[PDB]
RNA sequence: CAGGCCUUGACAUGCUAGGGAACCCGGGUGAAAGCCUGGGGUGCCCCGCGAGGGGAGCCCUAGCACAGGUGCUGCAUGGCCGUCGUCAGCUCGUGCCGUGAGGUGUUGGGUUAAGUCCCGCAACGAGCGCAACCCCCGCCGUUAGUUGCCAGCGGUUCGGCCGGGCACUCUAACGGGACUGCCCGCGAAAGCGGGAGGAAGGAGGGGACGACGUCUGGUCAGCAUGGCCCUUACGGCCUGGGCGACACACGUGCUACAAUGCCCACUACAAAGCGAUGCCACCCGGCAACGGGGAGCUAAUCGCAAAAAGGUGGGCCCAGUUCGGAUUGGGGUCUGCAACCCGACCCCAUGAAGCCGGAAUCGCUAGUAAUCGCGGAUCAGCCAUGCCGCGGUGAAUACG
């Protein structure tokens, strides 16, 4: 969920970006 | 104790800011540390005249430093020598062109920060606090006022039992905005500790 | 020619227009049924137009901007009702009887300090 | 000016002010005496006067204790008959020491 | 141990890492506002006074 | 042609002194797009009332920076003497660009 | 806290003394602090050809008076806050009853959110409270237009982009509105219930405002301050450690145990703020953190920016699982003298407990509760899931 860093929501709630939530 | 500052509460209406200028973010902390350090020496070497306000206005490197006093016969000096060294002490720390107007006091008995100091003193002089309060009130009313309220903190007569002296007359609507109630706070530094004085001179309705 | 209505509700703002004609309806340069596709609430906005009987008499062009995909729909329902009350004085018997006229003062209130969400106070210990 | 608030208010305030003080204006000085119907009724009054040494005249009956009335009018205190007969010739003997002897005063209008 | 520190804070002869803030009127290092140069206490204090230009009580 | 900003704090003074430069610029030649009100920039900071440890019922104030723009259409040598010398800002600021 | 140092002391001011005096650049030892040490030479007040000499600021050394203390006492205090409690209450003046404490008013009847108001009454007034004055959303208007719009003819490289325009929208300054003033019903009134008009009635919905006072409440550690206590140290510098230690227990919170769901590509709708060695558009290097260049902003004109839930159709098919992200190994990146203690971000792999929670217990009456996302302040960075603000979706129930 919003705790698993490696997800689309886990990247959102934690206000950071990565391979699993890049900048467009 | 509660009750929000009657000055900060009227600020919207009634009381016009006791320092009304502007300053973008970049510089404000400094015009602030200035205005402040200024009131720091104007309330020391000038209290002998007893100032009850220091308005300060600005625009670009000029300053108002307007001082309101009930006794300006020590503010101007003996012909124009005193204030001559007070526009000097000002620009001494302030690298600007600091002016200095002066208004008087249409009733030191109708100014609160004045009556608050008027009492503050009587306490460091060992006066009967009860009477020094019932008095500093009966002084404001005999002298054209609608309401008066004077409050002393603890250690009256130096008593190890800290009390709280309370004296009022007429009307003092502190929940009202159309109160125009002057207020000011003076201390007192007696040997038996610290004292406190609140001054509630309700002036005009509307 | 054009029939304008002042749509607005809960930080949303809809500018509705009415040119006599087909029946089509547009919102922000996109079909009405395509912009609000998946919202079973959408077709409720055109509800005053079904108590006046004149849906296929008015080609609605709306440009709503601000609020939420639904808050907009509420504002739209005011400007679909307020727009056909202007060009028709007898059409006052659907904006008052069938209450269709109010901005719905139902706005989000301020969050108070010591109140997680304006009213939902924190957890109580006592122990 | 004055919002519709103070108009309803200040009006009412004058209304009642009036309601109770229609006759208690006149002299702004302590009455040299007082005349009263049923003294046991407004004995409160009688007390005031008595505590102030103000002479007291009044029309008391058996309902009322004589002793505490300085000048005593012994007679009916309810039927409007006797009341007018003693109020009349009392206020009549009042003006007969100022001049202006008149006819009786308004009394009958539904007097039985 | 407060006096030496109020001056030790102004003094930036050591790394800019250690160069924190500090309330101007009182030696308060916490709840310092970069804008006013005061802490939460003094801020409220001066604002109640009016010595804070265009700084007014909130009412929304 | 010439743009003039009016920043400051008080909306009663920042309003009167931004309507003065509206009748004295029309009297000095070119027209002047009247006093325009752009969005006010708020600055709210919250401080705990208690000097000690009272995280609840605290107190916060605002700082209302009221912007106000005014534009003069044509750069006379007339207005340039009315404005460049009629500097009367009591607690106000004014920028000038082109 | 251990260790290594400094005493007219890190900061104030006053006075005395030969020397030097304003200041800049170093070196030796050392963990740093500190201690020791090597180099240019000064516009000043002035007798003076000059040498030279007096000398005022500042500075350096010695000495002196004293600085300094987050050391104790918040039952010695100021200031300020919490609290009962937005509770309807709390008192004074005169008169009156009482030997007096003290009543009376402020009780009684009716009404209201309320000592709100009316009617009563040995009382009649008044003050502090309540309400009212103040701010927000509201409904509408005047003034003002670089945000806004084929809204109208217009040209348009096909994006309000260009012309062109204040009608919209908005922005923000000022006003109008709602007052038991109209109709019905009850009554002596205050007043209530019912209805029309209206964007909105009977304080319209939220704020700011919290009475004499109570808790010998809280704070000497923000500060102020009475007394006490310390002074080559209870002061002061600095290097490191510590406040993050852990067999446990409580509180407050975050994420969940799943199909009203998790996961992927793609597509939409907020508000409020915020930004100069600061927010970073567009590029290229990198799975990425981020990193090389680089347009724009003094900021309704550019940037943070993507809002998320939601909309479209696609895969998992009830499985400790594609549910759930702790734990740990390995490899990195950014701020910073420094990430071992003890930072956050990033990638691969580890994939723990938990399948809805004993007894007990908390919140909320409508845009509320729940649920989703964003900003700000503090701040190099950040252990923020915290706090203060903002809005999108939007209920359940109130017999008593
Ligand atoms: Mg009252
Ligand atoms: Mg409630
Ligand atoms: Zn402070």
């Amino acid at each position: 969920g919003k705790g698993d860093r490696r997800t689309r929501r886990g990247k959102i709630w934690r206000g950071t970006y990565g391979k699993y939530r890049p900048r467009k | 104790g509660n009750k929000i500052h009657p000055i900060g509460f009227r600020l919207g209406i009634t009381r016009d800011w006791e320092s009304r200028w502007y300053a973008g973010k970049k510089q404000y902390r400094h015009l602030l540390l200035e205005d402040q350090r200024i009131r720091g020496l104007l309330e020391k070497e000038l209290y002998s005249a007893g100032l009850a306000r220091v308005d300060i206005e600005r625009a670009a490197d000029n300053v108002a430093v307007t001082v309101h006093v009930a006794k300006p016969g020590v503010v101007i000096g003996r012909g124009g020598e005193r204030i001559r060294v007070l526009r000097e002490e000002l620009a001494k720390l302030t690298g600007k062109n600091v002016a200095l107007n002066v208004q008087e006091v249409q009733n030191p008995n109708l100014s609160a920060p004045l009556v608050a100091q008027r009492v503050a003193e009587q306490i460091e002089r060992r006066f009967a606090v009860r009477r020094a309060i019932k008095q500093a009130v009966q002084r404001v009313m005999e002298s054209g006022a609608k309401g008066a309220k004077v409050i002393v903190s603890g250690r009256i007569g130096g008593a190890e039992q800290a009390r709280t002296e309370w004296a009022a007359q007429g009307r003092v609507p502190l929940h009202t905005l159309r109160a125009n109630i002057d207020y000011g706070f003076a201390l007192a530094r007696t040997t038996y500790g610290v004292l406190g004085v609140k001054a509630y001179i309700f002036l005009g309705e509307v | 020619e054009q029939y304008y209505g002042t749509g607005r509700r809960k930080e949303a703002v809809a500018r509705v227009f009415l040119r006599p004609g087909n029946g089509k309806v547009t919102v922000n340069g996109q079909d009405f049924n395509e912009y609000f596709q998946g919202l079973v609430r959408a077709v409720a906005a055109l509800e005053p137009l079904r108590a006046v009987d004149a849906l296929g008499r008015f080609d609605a062009y709306i440009t709503v901007r601000g609020g939420g995909k639904s808050g907009q729909i509420d504002a739209i329902k005011l400007g679909i009702a307020r727009a056909l009350v202007q060009y028709n004085p007898d059409y006052r018997a659907k904006l008052k009887p069938l209450g269709f006229l109010t901005r719905d003062a139902r706005v989000v209130e301020r969050k108070k300090y010591g109140k997680h969400k304006a009213r939902r106070a924190p957890q109580y210990s006592k122990r | 000016e004055r919002p519709k608030k103070e108009q309803v208010r200040l009006k009412h305030e004058l209304e009642r002010l009036q309601k109770y003080l229609s006759g208690f204006r006149l002299l702004k000085r302590l009455p040299d005496a007082i005349f009263v119907v049923d003294p046991t009724k407004e004995a409160i009054a009688v007390r005031e006067a008595r505590k102030l040494f103000i002479p007291v005249i009044a029309l008391a009956d058996t309902d009322s204790d004589p002793d505490l009335v300085d000048y005593i009018i012994p007679g009916n205190d309810d039927a409007i008959r006797s009341i007018q007969l003693i109020l009349s010739r009392a206020v009549d003997l009042i003006i007969q020491a100022r001049g202006g002897v008149v006819e009786p005063s308004p009394s009958y209008a539904l007097v039985q | 141990a407060r006096k030496a520190l109020i001056e030790k804070a102004k003094r930036t002869p050591k790394f800019k890492v250690r160069a924190y803030t500090r309330c101007v009127r009182c030696g308060r290092a916490r709840s310092v506002y970069r804008f006013f140069g005061l802490c939460r206490i003094c801020l409220r204090e001066l604002a109640h006074k009016g010595q804070l230009p265009g700084v007014r009580k909130a009412s929304w | 042609k010439i743009r003039i900003k009016l920043r400051g704090f008080d909306h009663k003074t920042l309003d009167a002194s931004a309507q003065k430069i509206v009748e004295a610029a029309r009297r000095s030649g070119a027209q002047v797009s009247g006093p325009i009100p752009l969005p006010t920039r708020v600055r709210r900071f919250t401080v705990i009332r208690g000097p000690f440890k009272h995280k609840d019922s605290r107190e916060h104030f605002e700082l209302r920076t009221h912007n106000r723009l005014v534009d003069i259409i044509n750069p006379n040598r007339k207005t340039i003497e009315q404005l460049m010398t009629l500097d009367l800002p009591t607690g106000v600021e004014i920028e000038i660009k082109t």
